[PDB]
């Protein structure tokens, strides 16, 4: 294929290799995030309002 | 007077689903089986992972058993005329023997054709049994070799 | 039969070393590759990091 101004390969190695074998594919990565949530804070008198 | 349109199982598009073959000894055979032998490939490993081995497996599926049938009753009032026993010599009796023969031929023409339609239906009946729903199959392939 | 089995076994084990390198290449390139999202802004501020 061509992208931008370059000519480059474009491959999938699921069917030729790794198919019907017990090794996971090393392209399925693993992102990691960390969530926070304050539990029992109390807002001051100014910003309590309907 | 109406006619009858015939169908043949080989000229349908469905035939390409299954392999048909005659077997004039099927009535005696006990449970018939088939055997499978497949070999799974293997890729080497490095460092931490342990050294894998090649794997073989043998498996056998079993036969089913079904049938097909029809019914072909014929009346006595004409059966007498068929064999020729009650067949008296007139011009009013042969005219009825012709009618009985034509009736029997029409009936047999109808029943014999019924097995082609029967097979075309049996194929759908059996195929509609092993097929799991697609919705339950697409999310299956994305997770293969990993439900350990 | 035993010879046939040994042959069919070694022909599999030998074939393993091709998928081996094809897997090793991915496994080693993955570690060397930073994510693009964390690189595109890094390349617009080059030479300013003094």
């Amino acid at each position: 294929v061509v992208v931008g101004d370059r000519l480059v390969f474009l491959e999938a190695l699921e069917k030729r290799v790794y198919q019907a074998t017990q090794v996971p594919y090393p392209l399925v990565g693993n992102l990691d995030v960390t969530f926070v949530m304050p539990l029992g804070v109390f807002k001051p008198a100014a910003d309590r309002y309907a | 007077c109406s006619t009858l349109s015939l169908v043949r199982f080989l000229e349908l598009g469905l035939s390409v689903a299954c392999v048909c073959t005659k077997f004039p000894e099927l009535s005696y055979v006990a449970e018939g089986t088939i055997q499978f032998e497949v070999q799974q490939p293997m890729i080497a490993r490095d460092g931490p992972h342990p050294a894998d081995q090649p794997v073989h497996n043998y498996m056998i599926k079993r036969l089913d058993r079904r049938s097909l049938n029809a019914a072909f009753s014929i009346a006595v009032e004409a059966l007498g005329l068929i064999s020729g026993e009650n067949l008296d010599g007139t011009h009013i009796s042969s005219a009825m023997r012709l009618r009985a023969i034509q009736q029997l031929a029409r009936n047999v023409q109808a029943v014999l054709d019924s097995f082609e339609r029967g097979t075309a239906d049996q194929m759908l009946r059996v195929l509609m049994e092993k097929a799991p729903p697609l919705s339950l199959l697409a999310p299956f392939t994305l997770y293969e070799g990993r439900l350990a």
